[PDB]
Order: structure tokens, then C-alpha cells, then sequence
DNA sequence: TATATATATATATATATATATATATATATATATATATATATATATATATATATATATATATATATATATATATATATATATATATATATATATATATATATATATATATATATATATATATATATATATATATATATATATATATATATATATATATATATATATATATATATATATATATATATATATATATATATATATATATATATATATATATATATAT
DNA sequence: ATATATATATATATATATATATATATATATATATATATATATATATATATATATATATATATATATATATATATATATATATATATATATATATATATATATATATATATATATATATATATATATATATATATATATATATATATATATATATATATATATATATATATATATATATATATATATATATATATATATATATATATATATATATATATATATATA
């Protein structure tokens, strides 16, 4: 017993290792030419998409969650996050009471909830703009954040998930990490890339 | 995919289908090979067997929901658009709640469900007679609730 | 329960997709080249119809779709828009009146149909020459959309669907997004093509 | 992957998947002339054969301690994400316990997934008739430890 | 009988090995280029944190192994360092009791135990910033190691072996061996490298 | 390589891994044209198939050595990593004397893995009750050693 | 190379390696083309096997040889190193004088073999019994050259 | 140039820090000088493109003939020139081959054993990894499947008529090409048959005996 | 029992030799001749088909239009929802196998030595031969082209003229006008970069110091070869 330890996250190779597996599934639909260009098509939206949300927000909260309920049992606060990035912002689909209903019924204890709901949303409306100015310049609690994301949600009707799937960040044009302004902090990580095919002849 | 009332032929389209991602997925880059010899190929044609068997074994319910839904629409005049919204619906209750019991209480999937019907939820219906008709939504979907613990005798 | 949230649009992969899925169908039709060639013209027909028309209007009016009936049960909307830009406009099939009937029929309030049917006018107008010059300098509004366009199409008699299908855009060439005057603003979606197949050592 | 029940599907999954990493093992560059000699394809055949067989009869009693868990989650109105990890905490004290005792003390173990569900171990839930309930962590934990005993008949 | 004496160690190939092997496996799988960037980042991978933990921790504890328990024999104590570096530091999932009692249950002198938790804690409060601020400036021994040890732990919850698998160095940038302060003596090992090259028309 | 009891798959494992060496060896340069050629394929399958047997039939004893060390191991309550230490001793003894008899006494033998096993040759054992027992390294060396010579009928 | 007993594995190997050796004959310098064609192929192949085939049944007496040498080794309880080299010996003693008989008579080779035995030629061997024992190199040297004139019945 | 040590002198290097002079870099903004990029309209300067025709210049293409310079070709014969083939022997040169032995070099092989190299295998814990499997949920992406409708695209289908391109069918005759069929005889290539004898090759068959080989039958011991 | 060995011996037939001889048939020569074919000429004529024209129609099908509609499936959207998989991330946990550690052994191969032999080839030399092809000489004819000449004639091509004429592109004017670029202005902006400042602070260097120390090579001595 006790084979060995897993651990899943972006190793900075799970792009090659996406694309070259479904490649080689799909070859055998479109042939060489255009499998490769839908490979590339279908990794670019999930990196633009699943990556730049949910990643970096789990990247963010991973330390509060270790301080809230150090534990593996953290599984249960991945499920509110996810929910609470897609079925309440960018859908409203869901007003807090569901969330806090949920997941005290599930076993959690409210405030944890309010904290993390707190969080999630002044971090997302740094990395979406049209939720920031849905919630304006309103910094979220664990006292005022379900009154305030209520509001929010009731004020607007159920929205199509094709807002939250793509659209969202294809119609507006942000400042890049290779910018002035608050552009200018993390190409640290894209620098190794480059420094890498250097070193590999590319 | 346009509508299609299910039957046979949808489950051997899901066979063959099947059969063609699977020899994409075992002989990765050599599927040339791999499509050459008959023993794998069997292989393969009986895990496609069986895949489409679990995909049946697992929609009968969605079935039945969609088919009590389909009686109410017929019995309340209803559009197919909204008979397909409401199929939807069912299956959604049915498969969150009554099934697996996500953590969720009845009555606040419905408010869901009807901020998502809204605009607000009397709507207006014109028969083919001539005679409009108007129905509440919140009603309806609280109908086919009870209707829904009927069926399997909950 | 509960398995995916699904989105459906195009997402810069459509093309591929469906090249190398009629490509791999065909191919045993054809042989190679043949299959090749018929996917090509194909897929360049769907685009300049269908794309260049619905899909520029759906872009165009799903913000004000969710304004008016903000929903997921939105569907009634699409199929009328979609009978709007074919059955009315450019087939002269149908009055507003017929439109209005169903709709109401359906459940619609009407006045939402006749800002909508205003909507598609004022786009498409701009879209397609032959329904600008039928249509002329006419501003649509609920107040008035359904006298110009009843006019315009008691005005004229049923329409071939060959004019609706491919051969409207076929016989008059318009203003490239490649030009000056008015089509000196869009190419920045083709821009970031370009630069695709520069990183891809293409 | 996704969560899904085991079935003759998983079976034949793994068949043809190691069949794909076989053909790349035995060939590591020469993948093509390989693929294409029928006699090494009949080697690689019966070697996933003989290596789907292997994994399956080394899998029951996993099989055997996620279903006593289920039930007593089951009988207890556990949600099912903490009705999986008692499964992983069942298959943990089986395997390094059980079966081949790696010198630690049940008890041990015990407190060690004690820590591993704080936050601290009587956490209430709520049920499907609005009910309200608790439960203590150890005590079920405890528990399943004397049935899983029973199971084996140790 | 009496074939052979393997010798299993780092021996400067287990780089070229691991990469030439793991690539002929997986070109069947991904085609040469997406194969090859594979095989480079999963060595990657696995040297930045097995080789820079786990083998730098070997190379410093071998010594005091065979003057403790001088053996072909030191199996256990392998065993017991291993158990140390992963499941009591980076994770806090156990207390030093639990080592002690599992490894004297094991045959193994306990004072022994305390003498290897003190020495690999001494080192890896070097190679890792993390284990260092949480023990903090606290010199470990056979006679204090077991209390300050189970201190932190009790501490700490369980944490997610996330930490201990990659995030752990990956966040934190650490001053090289290409440095000043105390990052200006190894370049020795790495000169080889470059010497090799040179020799090799490289 | 981490521990795996023999069984098929290992036979099979071998086959074809001896065969990629194989077909690495003949065409040392030119490794493509004589993959694609099936004569000089066949030969290299038959050639990996008589290696496998060779392999085989002489291992057999190092077998039953590990299978009378596990014996004993379970009979005095012996952590898993001082049994494989054991059935190397066994292995050795057998090897060295009993088979070929290089010019060596069993007993300078047997103080030479004592001097490997010490540290201080009487080890205390925590078995899973709780009741701690000690065995004399020498003592339990003895006798396997003898224990051997039963089974060869020595 | 380590010492291996003959087997058809050794047959297998030297079969091989002689089509490498062929290989790389024929096409001096375009081994690839000549690689490529299959007529040549089956040349090369029936060449190495014809090869083989000489080398096999010219090499039946010096097996004998090396046989008769381990028996008599066997009843005089010598260590391997000197069982080895009697079994050169004997090759040697068959190959100049029995089968081609070079210009040299029996004890010439007798004496020559003796001075390349000395360092004399009474060896002290100590068996698995502790019982030491001595045997003259000359006398075994001699007692052997009768037996090998039995075998061929010279 | 080496061999021991000691200098100066300067080439680097690495030790710790400090300057100076720079080369970049990122930090925020500001300049200037440029390199591009737009965003709208004007230049002159090519660059093509047209769209109209007209030039001169040359690239080809014809149409008729004439040259010249060549490239082949055939007609007949004659040279030199070298290629390579046979007909006669002789050389050197080296390609293998064989005949006896002796080398060195190396390819394996076996005989004992000893190293090291990594190839696998069996005995217990850590890696990245993927093989997955589950077991719990959540994603995006996708393959499908529904459920209502709407498109475009093409797959057929039917409805009515019209084309075009074919596939056959018929209705008259006329071709060429061919498959046969006759009707006369003549060839050639065969397939058999006969009539005469002779072969070689092999199928059996005898007539005597001798083998090996194995098919079964007749005296006691094992699997 | 059936079948396999360990000796002796039959009969029986399976073949094979060891000689002589049949008859029979399998081919093959050797001549003469049939007869039946398989084709092939040689003329004439059918008949039947395979095509092809030569006109006029069909029906049938293959496509394509020309409109209208289906139903069906191929895709694509439009929205809600499933189900099944392809992956991915979340956390926990097994088993399996694929590579790497961390010790102890195997056996197995890939080598490398450590001595002694083989055997087999790869070459090399040591004499004598071959045959074989590689060339070269020493006397003669073939195609064979490789050229050249020595006349005549083609055809074909390379060009060049000698007229007329196209078409085509190479440029150049003549006029008008596009569109696309190349640079230049004309204003307002960007972004990007080249530098330069304007302060700060790094990092990497190029040097220069400031003490210590190496190794390295540039020289110079201080004895020696």
C-alpha cells in the first residue's frame, strides 16, 4: 500500500501534454494539417478562458483556504469557488443565499463562505472588468458582501453562459502584463519561456 | 444537432460514432496498424457496444421527464419552445434534487428556474381557435413538481 | 447531475472543425484532392452567407436581447430574428403583421417584436446594399417600423430564395474593411490571424 | 478524469490504452514496423490481457471498502464529497494496516485523518427534509474501522 | 553466481537517460516536436525538485548513515529520511512521534531517529525557505528536536501535498550559486558542464 | 524498478524488451530497413523467446530461496524490508556454495552478513498487538541456512 | 565476454551479429541501398545462416572435449579457473596432434602445457568438506590424454 | 620545450567591497532623434493593374524562302579516339576463390572469474508521468444524444419541366473492332489420338536380395 | 487401450537402392499421317455481341439547374438540459506500469578485461596455383557511341536575316483613372525602437583600484638537459 504521492496542477507542461494527446486522438478524424490547427485553436480558448480565471484564482486562494480549513478536506471550498465564479458572477444565475444555504447544509460554516465569497470578488473584478463595474468600487466583507452580491444579482436577470464562457473577454481589450499602468509586473513567468528555446536551440 | 425524436437509429449513429473515437484513441499516432488488425478491432467494437449500453441504461429517466412535460404542454397549449425549456427543467430537478440530492431545497431551484423565465411569468397564449389563452409559469412548474414525485413514487 | 455547463458559438475554430469533419466524410466520395476542394468551397459559401449575415447580427443584438427578456429562454427571440432576416427581409415573404401574429401567439409582447424587427432593420441595412436602397434613409421604430416595412413588402411580390441564399453578396461587390471611406476599422479580428501563423512558423 | 462508476467500460478503457502504451514500449523509435508485424501485435494483445487481469484482481477490496463506506454515508446523510473521503481514509487503513501493517498503530492513524478533516469534527448537515443533524468525525471514523475489521473477518 | 556489483546513483546520464527513454515511449503517442518539448519538461520537473531536495539531502546524510549504522543495511534509514523530508516537513501530516515509534517498532534505536530528524531538518531549513521560518533559528538535537518538532506540527494542520510537490519552490525565488552573499561557490559542478561542451565541438 | 511479485506480465515485460535490444543490435546503423524486413523479424522473435526461457528456467531457485525466507519472516514477525535482505542472503548462500562452491566456508559467509547487518544483532519488533519481541540476527541467519540444505536435500 | 554455457541462444546471436557483419560487407559504402532491397536481403540472411551452420558443426568436438574435462574435474573436485583451463588444454592436444597433427609429438606438448602450469604441479585443493587434497598436474595431464584418446578411440 | 624556485608583467580567473567608465535591464516621465503603425488629404516615385492607341525592343509564336551557325538523323567510306564485346598469350593490379601455416585485427563462440556498462527481473519508500482506475464536484472542450426552431450545406426523396452529361433500350443503315459461328484451303502454334522404334523420367507392376523408414502383427520391464 | 522405448523375429506396405525385365502412362524426340482444338491468315458470307457514329424517339440514371415542398443526415448556431467520452484542475486514496533514486541480491544481455583455447570472418603476409574481373599492353572484327572529316540529302533546333502578320511580355511614351506598395510632407494621435537625459535601483559587463589568493600564459632570470 501506499504506492506513491500525486499531485495535480499546471506544470507548465500540461499545454504540450493537451495538445499532443488530442492530436493524436483527432489525426485520425482530420488528418495531419488540420488537426494540428484545431489542437491549437482548442488549447488557445481553453488557456485564455479556464487558465486567466479559475488558475489564478485558485493560485490566490489557495493560503486563505489553508488558514480557514487546513486540510486535503479543502475539496468542498474548490466546489464554492468554481460555483461561485460561474453560477453567481458572470451569470447571476444565483443569489448568495443559494451558496450559503448550500454549503452549510454541506457543512460549512457561514462566515468561511462570506470570507471567500468576499475574496473571489475583489480579485475577479481585478481580472474581469465588466464585474468590477457591475459591484463598482465596493469593498466585499464578510459583513456587507451578501446584501451587496444579492443586490448585484437580483438587479439582473439570468444571463446567458455564453457571457461566461468566451465572449466575455473577446469583446473588450485589456492592458497586457507588457504595458504601462498596472501592465507591467509578471512577464517574469513568459520571460522563462523565451529564455527556455534559447537554450534548446530554438 | 436539429430535433430528433429519439430512436434506434440515434443509438446505432452513437454506436458507430463511438467506434470511430475509440480507434482514434487507442492507436494514437499508428491507427493505420491498429485499424488493420481484426482483433483489436473486435476489442473495440465491444467496448462501443458497451459504452452506448451504459449511455441508454442512463437516459431513461430524462426520458420519462421529458415525456410527462411533453402531456402537461399538450394539456396547457404551450409552444414547443417552452416544452423544451421545460424538459430541461425537469431533468434538472429531477437529476440535482431528487436523485443525487445536491444541497439544494425545492423551492429555490424554482425561484431560479423562474428568474430565468421572466422578462413576467403569466403568459399569454393564442389556441388554435382563436381563443387566447394565459398561464402562470410559477404554477405550472410547481405542477409538474408534484407531478414529478408521482412518478417515481417519492 | 449537473455534468457540464455547455457553450455553443463560434469560437474561431468553427472553420476547422468543420473542414476537416466534411473533409474525413467526403474523402471516401471523392479521393483526396477531390474531397479537398469541395471542403474549401464549402466552408467559403457558409462563411460569406451565413457568418457574414447572422452571425454579425447575433453579435450585434444579443446585448440588447438580454436588456429586453434577459434570460436563458431567450430562443424566441433568436428563431424571430432569424425568420426576420429571411422571411421579410430579402424575400419580401412575409408582412411584420404575420411576424407580430406568431409572436403574440407565442407570447410576446409586441412592442419587444417591433424594436427588435426596428433593430434588424437598421443593421441589416447597413449590412446588405439591396435592403438599404429598398428600405431607404428610414430610421425603424416601434412607432413606425411596421408601416415601412408592411409597405416595402406589400410593394413587392414574393421573392426567390435564390436572391436570400448566395447570390445577393455574389452580383454586387461592397467596401473591404480593407479600404478607405468606411472600411478602415475591423481588420483588427483578421490582424490577430496573421500573427497566428507567424508564431506557428506559418 | 471525472467521477464514474466501475463498469466493463473502465475494463476495456484500460485494455486498449495499454495496448497504446505498449506498442510504444516495445518499439521506441521503430513504432511504425512493429505496429505493422502481426505476431509482436498478438504479443502485446495478451501482455495488456494478462496486465488488465492483474489490475482487476488487485482492485476488489477497494471495491469492497468504498461500498461499506457508501453505505454507512448512506445510513448516515454524509454529502458525497465527504462520502468519498472516507473511502480514500477506508482504502488508507486497509492497505497499510490491513493487509500488510507498516509499523504504525491504528489509533495513530486515526488521529493522523482527524487533523486531515478539521478546520472541528462534529459538523451538522442537513438533510432532505430540512432537518438539521450532526456528526462526530471520530466516532464514524471509529466506526467504519470496526466494520471494515468485520469485513475482512480479522 | 556473483554476477555483478550495480551501483545505483546520480551518475551525470540519468538526465540523457530519462529523457532518451521517456521520448522513444512517447513519440508513438505525440509525433517528434510535442514528444520532445514533453520529455523536457517533465525532467525538468522532476530535477528541480528531486534532485534538488532529495539528492542534495542523500549526498549530506550518507556519511553519518554508515557512521551510525554502517551497512549495506541502511535501507531503513533511507526509508526513514524519505518519510521525513515528505510526509513531517512541507506537510505537516505527522508528528516525530509517529516516525519514532514506527521505526523502533521497525528495530531501530530511537535515539537514532532523533539524531537523523535533527540533521535533515538542519539541512533542509537551508535548501528550503518555508521549513526554515516555520522551525525558525532553533538548532536541533536528539534532546530537543522531538519537542520543537511536534510543536509545528501541532501547529499546522495537514497541508495539501501541493505544497510539498512543486508550488513550494516554484513561488519563491531563491539566490543561485551564480551570486553574491552565500551563492558564489558551486559554479565548480556546473563548470564541467560547460567544459564538457567546449571539448565536445559543443 | 519498484517491487512487483512475478507473474506473466513480467515474462512478457522481458520479451519485449529484449526485443527492442534485439532489433537495436542486428542493424546497428541501417535499424529501419531491417525492421521493415519479416524474415530477420521472425529470427528476432524467436531469439527474445528463447532468451525469456533461458531466464526463466534459471531463476526458479532464487524463487524458492525468497519463498522460505518470506516463510520465516512471517513466522518471527519481520518488517518487509529485513525479508527482502534475507532472501538476498539466500540467494548469495545458494549461489556461492550450494551451486557452484567458489573455495568459501558457509560460516565466514554467514559472520560476513553479519557484519553487514549490524550497526547490535538483536532486534526488537513491535508486532501489531503491541507485544514487543527480539530475534538474534545470527540465530535466524542460521537457520535458513539450514533450512536451505532441506530443501536442496543437501 | 562473461562466460555463458552453449545454448541456441548462442546459436541465435552469432546469427545475427553475422548479418550485421554482411551487411555492412556487401554495400562498402552504400549500405543503405543494398539495405533496402530485399533479393539481397535474402542473400545476406542465407548467407549468415550457411555461416552459422559451418561454424556449428565445426565446433561438436571441442564441446566433447570441454565435456570429458568438467567430468574428470568433477572427480578430482577442481576449482573452475583450472577446469577451464584443462578444457583448453584438451582442445589444444585434440586440434595440432589428433585431428591435423602438426610435427610434434605428444609429450613435447605435455611438457610445454606442465611449464605453463608452474609457478609446482602438485596443487593443494581444499573441498566443501574441509578435507584437503592434492593432485599431480602432470598425472591428470596425462590421465586425461588417454581418456580423450578413448573418445575418438584413437 | 621541459624540470625545481624566485622574480616582474600582464592575461585572465575567483575571493570580499569599492570606485570609475560603460553595456544593457526594469522602475515612473520627459525630451530629442529616428523605425514603423494608423487615422483623414495632399506630394512626387515606382508598381503593378487597367481601360483606350501609339511607339521602340525584344521574347516568343507563325506563314513563305534564304542564309549562316549549330543539334541530331540517315545514306556510302575513310580516318583518329576511346569503350567494351570477343579470338589468340603475355604482363601488372587487385577482386575474390582455394591449397598448406604463420601473422595481426576483429567478429563472435565457449571455458573458469573478475570488473563496469546498463538491460530487464524480484524484495520495501520518495520523485514526474501517464496508465489509468475510482470515489467524491467543479471546470473547459468535445464527442454524441435529446428536447423546441432557426440557419447554411449537401445527402437523398418526390412533385412538375427543362437542360446538360452519361448508362442502357429500341427503331431503320452505315461504319470499325471484335467475340464467335460457318462455308471453301492454306498456314502457324498446339491439344490429344494413332501407326511404326527410340529415348529420358517417373507411375506403378514383377522376378530374386539388400537397405532405411515406418505401417501393423508375435515374447517381459518403465513412461 | 494407444502410443512411446530396451533386445530377438515375422508379414505389409511406405519409400529408397542394387540388376534384369515387363506394361502404363508422364512427358520428350524421330518420320509419316490422322482427328480434335487454340490461334493466325487468305477471300466471301452470316450470326451474336463490344464499341463508334449517322437522325428520330424512348426509359433509366448520373449529375446540373430552374421553383416549391418534404424527410434525412452533415455540419453550424440559437437556449435549456442530459448522457457518454477527450482532456484539465481540485482533494483524498488505491493498483499498474515507465523512467529516476535510496540498499541487498539474482539472471541477461551490451561491453571491457584478466589467461587459455576454439570457431567464424575482416584484413595482412608467407610460396604455389586457380578463375574473375579491373586495368594495361602485344596482333584482328562487332555495335557503340565519342568525335572528327571527306560529299549528298534530310528533319530539328540555335540563332541571324530577308517581308508581311499575329500574340506575349520587356520596357518607353501619350491621356485619363484606379488599386497596391516606395519614400516625402501636411496636423492629431498611437506603439516600438534608437538613442539622449531627468532621479532611483538593479543586473550583466569593460576596465580601474583597494588587500589576499589561485591557475595561465607573456616574458625575465637564477642552476640543470
Amino acid at each position: 500500500g501506499r504506492q506513491s504521492h500525486k499531485k495535480i496542477d499546471v506544470r507548465n507542461d500540461t499545454s504540450t501534454r493537451y495538445k499532443g494527446k488530442l492530436y493524436g486522438i483527432f489525426v485520425n478524424y482530420m488528418g495531419e494539417k488540420y488537426a494540428q490547427q484545431l489542437v491549437e485553436n482548442m488549447y488557445s480558448n481553453y488557456n485564455d478562458v479556464f487558465v486567466e480565471i479559475y488558475n489564478k484564482m485558485h493560485n490566490a486562494l489557495r493560503p486563505t483556504l489553508v488558514k480557514l480549513a487546513g486540510a486535503g478536506a479543502t475539496f468542498p471550498l474548490w466546489q464554492l469557488v468554481n460555483e461561485a465564479i460561474y453560477a453567481v458572477y458572470l451569470t447571476h444565475k444565483e443569489t448568495a443565499s443559494f451558496l450559503v444555504t448550500k454549503y452549510v447544509a454541506r457543512g460549512v460554516p457561514a462566515m468561511t463562505v462570506k470570507t471567500l465569497l468576499a475574496e473571489v470578488g475583489n480579485q475577479l473584478k481585478e481580472l474581469v472588468p465588466a464585474v468590477a463595474e457591475q459591484i463598482g468600487s465596493v469593498t466585499l466583507d464578510h459583513t456587507n458582501v451578501v446584501s451587496t452580491v444579492d443586490n448585484i444579482v437580483t438587479s439582473m436577470p439570468a444571463l446567458p453562459n455564453s457571457y461566461a464562457g468566451v465572449l466575455m473577454k473577446t469583446k473588450v481589450p485589456t492592458v497586457t502584463p507588457h504595458y504601462a499602468g498596472t501592465g507591467t509586473f509578471s512577464s517574469m513567468e513568459s520571460a522563462y519561456k523565451a529564455l527556455e528555446d534559447i537554450e534548446r536551440g530554438l | 444537432r436539429r430535433n430528433r425524436r429519439l430512436s434506434s437509429a440515434s443509438v446505432y449513429r452513437y454506436y458507430l460514432k463511438r467506434i470511430s473515437m475509440n480507434i482514434g484513441t487507442t492507436g494514437h499516432v499508428n491507427g493505420l496498424s491498429i485499424a488493420g488488425n481484426p482483433e483489436i478491432m473486435r476489442a473495440i467494437a465491444r467496448l462501443s457496444e458497451q459504452e452506448t449500453y451504459n449511455w441508454v441504461t442512463d437516459y431513461a429517466p430524462s426520458h420519462l421527464a421529458k415525456e410527462v412535460v411533453k402531456q402537461i404542454s399538450g394539456k396547457y397549449n404551450i409552444p414547443g419552445a417552452y416544452q423544451g425549456l421545460l424538459m430541461a427543467f425537469a431533468e434538472k430537478v429531477l437529476a440535482n434534487y431528487i436523485l443525487d440530492y445536491k444541497g439544494e431545497p425545492l423551492v429555490e431551484i424554482h425561484h431560479n428556474f423562474l428568474w430565468e423565465l421572466m422578462q413576467g411569468f403569466i403568459y399569454t397564449f393564442v389556441r388554435k381557435d382563436g381563443k387566447p389563452v394565459t398561464v402562470d409559469m410559477s404554477k405550472v412548474l410547481t405542477e409538474i413538481e408534484d407531478a414529478l414525485f408521482k412518478l417515481v413514487k417519492k
